[PDB]
RNA sequence: CGUGGUUCGUGGAGCCAUGGGGGAAUCUGGGCGGACCACCGCCUAAGGCUAAGUACUCCGGGUGACCGAUAGCGCACCAGU
RNA sequence: GGCGAGCUAGCCCUGGCCAGGGUGAAGCUGGGGUGAGACCCAGUGGAGGCCCGAACCGGUGGGGGAUGCAAACCCCUCGGA
RNA sequence: UGCGAAUGCCGGCAUGAGUAACGAUAAAGAGGGUGAGAAUCCCUCUCGCCGUAAGCCCAAGGGUUCCUACGCAAUGGUCGUCAGCGUAGGGUUAGGCGGGACCUAAGGUGAAGCCGAAAGGCGUAGCCGAAGGGCAGCCGGUUAAUAUUCCGGCCCUUCCCGCAGGUGCGAUGGGGGGACGCUCUAGGCUAGGGGGACCGGAGCCAUGGACGAGCCCGGCCAGAAGCGCAGGGUGGGAGGUAGGCAAAUCCGCCUCCCAACAAGCUCUGCGUGGUGGGGAAGCCCGUACGGGUGACAACCCCCCGAAGCCAGGGAGCCAAGAAAAGCCUCUAAGCACAACCUGCGGGAACCCGUACCGCAAACCGACACAGGUGGGCGGGUGCAAGAGCACUCAGGCGCGCGGGAGAACCCUCGCCAAGGAACUCUGCAAGUUGGCCCCGUAACUUCGGGAGAAGGGGUGCUCCCUGGGGUGAUGAGCCCCGGGGAGCCGCAGUGAACAGGCUCUGGCGACUGUUUACCAAAAACACAGCUCUCUGCGAACUCGUAAGAGGAGGUAUAGGGAGCGACGCUUGCCCGGUGCCGGAAGGUCAAGGGGAGGGGUGCAAGCCCCGAACCGAAGCCCCGGUGAACGGCGGCCGUAACUAUAACGGUCCUAAGGUAGCGAAAUUCCUUGUCGGGUAAGUUCCGACCUGCACGAAAAGCGUAACGACCGGAGCGCUGUCUCGGCGAGGGACCCGGUGAAAUUGAACUGGCCGUGAAGAUGCGGCCUACCCGUGGCAGGACGAAAAGACCCCGUGGAGCUUUACUGC
RNA sequence: CACCUCGAUGUCGGCUCGUCGCAUCCUGGGGCUGAAGAAGGUCCCAAGGGUUGGGCUGUUCGCCCAUUAAAGCGGCACGCG
RNA sequence: CCUACGGGCAGGCGCCGAGGGUAGGGCCCGUGACUGGGGCGAAGUCGUAACAAGGUAGCUGUACCGGAAGGUGCGGCUG
RNA sequence: CGCGGGGUGGAGCAGCCCGGUAGCUCGUCGGGCUCAUAACCCGAAGGUCGUCGGUUCAAAUCCGGCCCCCGCAACCA
């Protein structure tokens, strides 16, 4: 039946995007985290 | 005066629709003075703050004129009486000789051809607005201001009226639709007559769907709930309140008075 | 009056700070020595600056009765893959 | 302390869809009726959380499936339309 | 620092096992080719399957999967020479298509402003924000692979400059406009489709007949101006003006004068059109696809006809149906040697996307997964219609293991003698019924219903006669509704496919609806409707620390909370307790005021502590009201001229002792109460009695037509449900080739009985029986597998819930 | 009673298939009788084989209808998921 | 088959048709657990409604209430 | 079996707690008013306190056994 993943390019940027991460202070932290750890990707592609 | 239906379908049996003979040749309710986009939404920034609302026919806002001193002396002719989905009442469209058009909430018996006017002058005839103080004790009236220049706020629902039982000092005594006795400043513009479309009280939606077109979503009794979400909720095959009847938020809903006591408004009230 | 800080949890409860109310004085003036008074002493509030000794290790070096690829950092290897 | 309404629930803005059948409300016109009416009868008309029934939305009973085709499926039957 | 256990951790390898399975039962067969190797790749022919699709286009998403050469280790459930796989090279062409240098929507963001310990929150203008609004390209050809993008033909927009002609030009400002619902619907067209004796075409005469008005095949597409046909839009002139936050000559309003018509003007649609281009069968070629010919192809008449176009068309209705820009007009500063408008002409025209898959092997589901996924097109014949059903065109497929065999058993189907619910918890299941036309149809009812009630008859084909309509000329043709008559055939004419079994009677809920995504669809929720109660508007109420916001741009015919639940007849008594409402007195009580008096230290002045009376709120007490507020609504004894029984009486208690109605009930313990009814026989069912363990009136009482995938009873019809089984079919099971799992597993050389043993022994005792090893089957046992029992207890273990538990906010 | 089993010994009835016991329901053989015959009563022997179809209820059981030679009682984890 | 054949009879088919069957209606009668009132019946219970202001003038139509007669409300009659 | 209450003149109740008193209403009996009855008024009688013990100076009362009557409870399984 209908599963949980209905990919939508716009939703994914609008939600987990870089510009999205940067507004909420909690989001900046996510980035600050993924950098510290050295994530090759700070954000979904 | 409230149209009936034959029972050619259930719910059509006891159902009842408004009578629209007072609706002068009218359909597209003239832009300019209204309509106006009406932002219909059932809650505030985020959360629902008024329960069981939503859906319902999309509707254009009719920007009506609730202060008439705006046009002292300048009379106007009654051009039309039309449907407004934003109030129980009907709105009269009146052309001024100024060339300006605006809607007014249609008084009862107001014919489509009358000259209307507002001001200390103003003949005491149905449709004319006047500062209360200059209105003969005993006359009924509607669309009353509560404080000078703040715009009419009383008796605007279909059929609602208000009598001026007397005067005292800068104020006049009004008997409101509620039956309350209120001192109101004499300088407050009222407009002689009683609202209108008063058969409005006797319509019968008839079906569930009808209540929805009006944008009223289903209402569920606490009783039907669990204890998590309402004071009455749980205990097997239902069971009497089991406490003094209360709102989902805990407060009692039978009799408990809720008006703030220290309200300054208090010293100008005198009834039910 | 209401609270915090101090070992001090209302305790005989000072001292320091202060949300609220009232509200001074300028050397013979003020604060303090654990309720309060006296005596005796200590110090000059309601402005500010001040290196060094002190803390830490992304980083560099030196050592090891530290590990030796299931150990040792998650990664000795194109691993935060 | 953060991450989630790309599943699901509600609401908001803006678009889209519902084969074809049937029943025949008001109103209208004509005839009758009366002091005038009510009302009656035809014809017309085409209302309805109206009827039958695909799409579409469902999940009623049963059978199968049970390391499945499937971490909710398949067939027959059934509800709304 | 020593391992054998921790349902231990990581890793390796076993067992089950050559076992189950190899993923829809739409289906295959042969020939030829290639190759080391072929059921599996290429080609041909034959067969089968989709065809409102299993064909075709678009949007998401995916991201080289596209085309070609070479290749087969692995991925492919077998094979593989093939592939969506490995390597390499190629491939995505736009002023007009989509999106951006346009507009606004919800929402977001946000100068001003407001609020918040910090983080931050709100927020007017503005800005961002589209599948909505605006806006100029149609058709053919070409590539292995792109094309409205290249080419070809015809056509068009904007920007810049110039020339001419015209005018007060000028806007972020004003106004008109854009501009809007649902249902039904007129006329005229179009896509689309059928027919044709007419036009064009390779061929064909078979097997008994046919050389024929034979058969088979095709008879179009795009297209400016102009012109026609249909439709939408729209008044003209003058005067006054105080309104449209400046100004308008525009709009609004008033008077007057002319058309009220679409006449005029204007826009769109359709037709015709220069021109451009396509163009079947069949046959020939060689494919892995296509290509030549057929061709100088022909290219025409008739009919059926949209849900689409003219579009803002018309009518009815109530629930009363976005915005902004482009656009037009008006003026403002400003400029008017400007500027703008019309026509022509030259020049200029940017960024991103474009391959391929897209109902699926390329998207979401760990998989080449029987699931999920939005919009458009979706032909023909027939069946009353239709997107239904059957067959079929175009196109696409036979679903990536096969070959044999003909057991049990299972699944999915077909039929069955006699009987016909005897089956069972229950007709579960399955059968019967079944479309259309006509005849006919009850109680009851809210007059609509109940109704497809029930129950019946007709249904094919042939010939003859005959009526009406649409299109044409009134005529033929063609298309459509029929009407009457005489006959033919079968077991049977909706001859296949899709297509209600019916009636009677109770319970609950009025009704359509909603719900435990994945064990409950219901008598539960919701529902119109009744009642209570709160709220006078900066309303009550809700969210938030706040600002603020919803309520509502609403105003008591309104909004919030609560119960009840269409409708009908109704809803009694108790205010003592709890709640709520009223009560300016009195009683009590906090801070505070107040200070009579007491005390600590000083020689003193003083300084500093305590602290009575007294004036000090709400609340509580107290005093009343209140029942669709929380709630409640008696016990014993006696009594009538047979007997029973008790209208009547006595007494105790209470705040008051249950009224109407209903009652063995979704409630009745005793209980299969008792009587009647149904049955040969009735624990259930219907009617009734009342002895109501333990009904009762808005947690409503009693009824009620209609409605129900609810639940109970009865009958008719019909049946494999059954007596009671039998046969048959296909898919597995079996055998052969290929691939090849899983839970589980202390180790095994693993029998019966009677005993014993931690009380249920393959494993101990005694006896009995038994050569070693497999295969197809059955499930009694291994206290068989699975899950550290959900029940039960225990833990001074958790958590959700409640209140007159405690203590807080 | 609390002995194995709570790191699971599925718990009533039905259906299917049975197998055993005898304390025998029927048939076979008997003694006694208040056994005339016929039919019975009662105890003894005997487990070969047999022991019906229906209505009510989930029922086991029980009641009832119609029969019958008879409509037997128990055990087998109240036999057997 | 018979003729005195362009005939008759037999025989065949068809309409109608007694009645039989299936289905659904109507009217009437009998009967039924139980149930409503009614009539009648030498000496039952309870009360006092009416007749005399019947000890609350009576009666009345309606409505509510009550062991019972009744009471009360609203209006009407005078008998 | 469990738990709680009750038993007192003829009827229905109080007196039991807290030891010594037996009380209220009705009924019954005699007397009045009445033609008579009821109502009404004046008087009166009647109880060992369910039984058996126990405690105490003394028991309806406090205690235990039993006999009765009424009510409640019987849940997970
Ligand atoms: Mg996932
Ligand atoms: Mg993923
Ligand atoms: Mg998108
Ligand atoms: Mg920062
Ligand atoms: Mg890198
Ligand atoms: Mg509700
Ligand atoms: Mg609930
Ligand atoms: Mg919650
Ligand atoms: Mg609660
Ligand atoms: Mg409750
Ligand atoms: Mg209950
Ligand atoms: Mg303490
Ligand atoms: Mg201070
Ligand atoms: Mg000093
Ligand atoms: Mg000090
Ligand atoms: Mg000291
Ligand atoms: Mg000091
Ligand atoms: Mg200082
Ligand atoms: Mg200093
Ligand atoms: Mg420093
Ligand atoms: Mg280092
Ligand atoms: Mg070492
Ligand atoms: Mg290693
Ligand atoms: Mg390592
Ligand atoms: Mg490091
Ligand atoms: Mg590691
Ligand atoms: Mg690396
Ligand atoms: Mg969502
Ligand atoms: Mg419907
Ligand atoms: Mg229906
Ligand atoms: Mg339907
Ligand atoms: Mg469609
Ligand atoms: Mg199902
Ligand atoms: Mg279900
Ligand atoms: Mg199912
Ligand atoms: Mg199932
Ligand atoms: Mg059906
Ligand atoms: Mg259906
Ligand atoms: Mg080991
Ligand atoms: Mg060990
Ligand atoms: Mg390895
Ligand atoms: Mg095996
Ligand atoms: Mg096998
Ligand atoms: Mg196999
Ligand atoms: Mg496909
Ligand atoms: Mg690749
Ligand atoms: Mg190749
Ligand atoms: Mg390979
Ligand atoms: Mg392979
Ligand atoms: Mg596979
Ligand atoms: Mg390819
Ligand atoms: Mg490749
Ligand atoms: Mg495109
Ligand atoms: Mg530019
Ligand atoms: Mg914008
Ligand atoms: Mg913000
Ligand atoms: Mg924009
Ligand atoms: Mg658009
Ligand atoms: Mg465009
Ligand atoms: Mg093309
Ligand atoms: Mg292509
Ligand atoms: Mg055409
Ligand atoms: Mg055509
Ligand atoms: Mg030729
Ligand atoms: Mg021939
Ligand atoms: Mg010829
Ligand atoms: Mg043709
Ligand atoms: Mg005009
Ligand atoms: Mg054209
Ligand atoms: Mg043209
Ligand atoms: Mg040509
Ligand atoms: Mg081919
Ligand atoms: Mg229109
Ligand atoms: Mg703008
Ligand atoms: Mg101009
Ligand atoms: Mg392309
Ligand atoms: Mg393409
Ligand atoms: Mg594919
Ligand atoms: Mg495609
Ligand atoms: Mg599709
Ligand atoms: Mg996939
Ligand atoms: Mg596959
Ligand atoms: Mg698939
Ligand atoms: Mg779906
Ligand atoms: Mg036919
Ligand atoms: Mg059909
Ligand atoms: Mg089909
Ligand atoms: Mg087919
Ligand atoms: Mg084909
Ligand atoms: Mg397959
Ligand atoms: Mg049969
Ligand atoms: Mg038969
Ligand atoms: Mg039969
Ligand atoms: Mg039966
Ligand atoms: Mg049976
Ligand atoms: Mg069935
Ligand atoms: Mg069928
Ligand atoms: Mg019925
Ligand atoms: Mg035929
Ligand atoms: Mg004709
Ligand atoms: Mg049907
Ligand atoms: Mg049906
Ligand atoms: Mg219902
Ligand atoms: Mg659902
Ligand atoms: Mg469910
Ligand atoms: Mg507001
Ligand atoms: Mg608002
Ligand atoms: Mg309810
Ligand atoms: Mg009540
Ligand atoms: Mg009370
Ligand atoms: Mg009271
Ligand atoms: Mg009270
Ligand atoms: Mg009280
Ligand atoms: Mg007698
Ligand atoms: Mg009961
Ligand atoms: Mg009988
Ligand atoms: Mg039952
Ligand atoms: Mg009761
Ligand atoms: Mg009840
Ligand atoms: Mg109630
Ligand atoms: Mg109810
Ligand atoms: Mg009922
Ligand atoms: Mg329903
Ligand atoms: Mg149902
Ligand atoms: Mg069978
Ligand atoms: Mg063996
Ligand atoms: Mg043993
Ligand atoms: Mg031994
Ligand atoms: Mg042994
Ligand atoms: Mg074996
Ligand atoms: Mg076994
Ligand atoms: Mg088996
Ligand atoms: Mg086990
Ligand atoms: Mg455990
Ligand atoms: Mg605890
Ligand atoms: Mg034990
Ligand atoms: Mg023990
Ligand atoms: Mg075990
Ligand atoms: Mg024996
Ligand atoms: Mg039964
Ligand atoms: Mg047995
Ligand atoms: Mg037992
Ligand atoms: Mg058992
Ligand atoms: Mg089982
Ligand atoms: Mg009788
Ligand atoms: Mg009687
Ligand atoms: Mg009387
Ligand atoms: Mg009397
Ligand atoms: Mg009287
Ligand atoms: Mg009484
Ligand atoms: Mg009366
Ligand atoms: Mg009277
Ligand atoms: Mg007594
Ligand atoms: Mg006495
Ligand atoms: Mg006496
Ligand atoms: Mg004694
Ligand atoms: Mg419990």
């Amino acid at each position: 039946m209908k599963r949980t993943w209905q990919p939508n390019r716009r939703k994914r940027a609008k939600t987990h995007g870089f510009r999205a991460r940067m507004r909420t202070p909690g989001g900046r932290k996510v980035l600050k985290r993924r950098r510290q750890k050295g994530r090759w990707r700070l954000t979904p592609a | 005066a409230v149209k009936k239906f034959k029972p050619y379908t259930p719910s059509r049996r006891f159902m009842t629709v408004a009578d629209f003979s007072e609706i002068t040749k009218t359909e597209p309710e003239k832009s300019l003075v209204k309509p106006l986009k009406k932002t219909g939404g059932r809650n505030n920034q985020g959360r629902i703050t008024v329960r069981f609302r939503g859906g319902g026919h999309k509707r254009l806002y009719r920007i009506i004129d609730f202060k008439r001193w705006d046009k002292v002396g300048i009379p106007a002719k009654v051009a039309a009486i039309e449907y407004d989905p934003n109030r129980s009442a009907r709105i009269a469209l009146l052309h001024y000789v100024d060339g300006e058009k605006r809607y007014i909430i249609a008084p009862d018996g107001l014919q489509v051809g009358q000259q209307v006017v507002a001001g200390p002058d103003a003949p005491i005839q149905v449709g004319n607005a006047l500062p209360l103080r200059f209105i003969p004790v005993g006359t009924v009236v509607h669309a009353v201001e509560l404080e000078p220049k703040k715009g009419a706020k009383l008796a605007r629902a279909a059929g609602t009226s208000a009598q001026i039982q007397g005067r005292e000092g800068d104020y006049v005594i009004l008997r409101l639709p509620s039956g309350e006795l209120r001192k109101v400043h004499g300088e407050c513009y009222a407009t002689v007559g009683a609202v209108g479309n008063a058969d409005h009280k006797n319509i019968v939606l008839g079906k569930a769907g009808r209540s929805r077109w009006l944008g009223r979503r289903p209402h569920v009794r606490g009783a039907a709930m669990n204890p998590v979400d309402h004071p009455h909720g749980g205990g097997e095959g239902r069971a009497p309140r089991g406490r003094p009847p209360a709102s989902p938020w805990g407060w009692q809903t039978k009799g408990l008075k809720t008006r703030k006591r220290r309200k300054p408004s208090s010293r100008f009230i005198i009834a039910r």
